[PDB]
């Protein structure tokens, strides 16, 4: 999940918006 | 935009930043 | 602990601190 | 809320501990 | 994403995360 | 400049990209 | 509560939250 | 210390309290 | 080096660079 | 104090030194 | 003064620190 | 350059000030 996604690999702020409510 | 690694707490504050407003879950169990 | 005055990222901070991997919602009004 | 309450007034960190997962 | 209130260091911290290893100039007045 | 209508104001993620190298 | 690492700075903000008002010592020498 | 128990080591936030005047 | 505004855990952090691993008093008033 | 200095007026960092141990 | 490893962010908020008013260049790439 | 210089290795609060305007 986003830890695995945007941590220990790398993540764009536009994959960050898919956890906005 | 970038990319990079946000670990621990610099992950929350990318998703304050980007959600604002909306708020956000973290949740890292998933 | 004492009680806090949190505005802001700092607020989401103190959420991912007392939190951990169990993680948290955030939900500001509006 | 929560949010609110923190920022405006002062809340402490077991009321916080209400919004963890 | 959403408007932005940033002061102080929290400004620089979203310098940071939105420019990346582009990097950027932190130009204040005065 | 920025640095003022972000603080005083309200400013956004792609105004703030302006600043990037 | 949960548990996790705290370095460098997170550290001291992790005692700033905690102790607040108290406040608190920082020494990484012991 | 602090560093070697909540930093090289995992530590509870009750620990930290240890340090607190 | 230039004056700084620091409130919040904003004073611990710039405490924390300036003193590093010598550590530091945190000692509020009250 | 520092603390309240810091916040309420301004300080320089030669002046938070002061507070290392 | 002291010194230490200054990484992401941290980088960031350190020269906001020393800098200030002056402002500063971020440049990664160099 | 900065990264290589404070962050992989290490670098004093002076030499930060190198990169002020
Ligand atoms: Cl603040
Ligand atoms: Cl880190
Ligand atoms: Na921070
Ligand atoms: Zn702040
Ligand atoms: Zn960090």
């Amino acid at each position: 999940g986003i830890v695995e996604q945007c941590c220990t690999s790398i993540c764009s702020l536009y994959q960050l918006e898919n956890y906005c409510n | 935009f970038v990319n990079q690694h946000l670990c621990g707490s610099h992950l929350v504050e990318a998703l304050y930043l980007v959600c604002g407003e909306r708020g956000f879950f973290y949740t890292p169990k998933t």
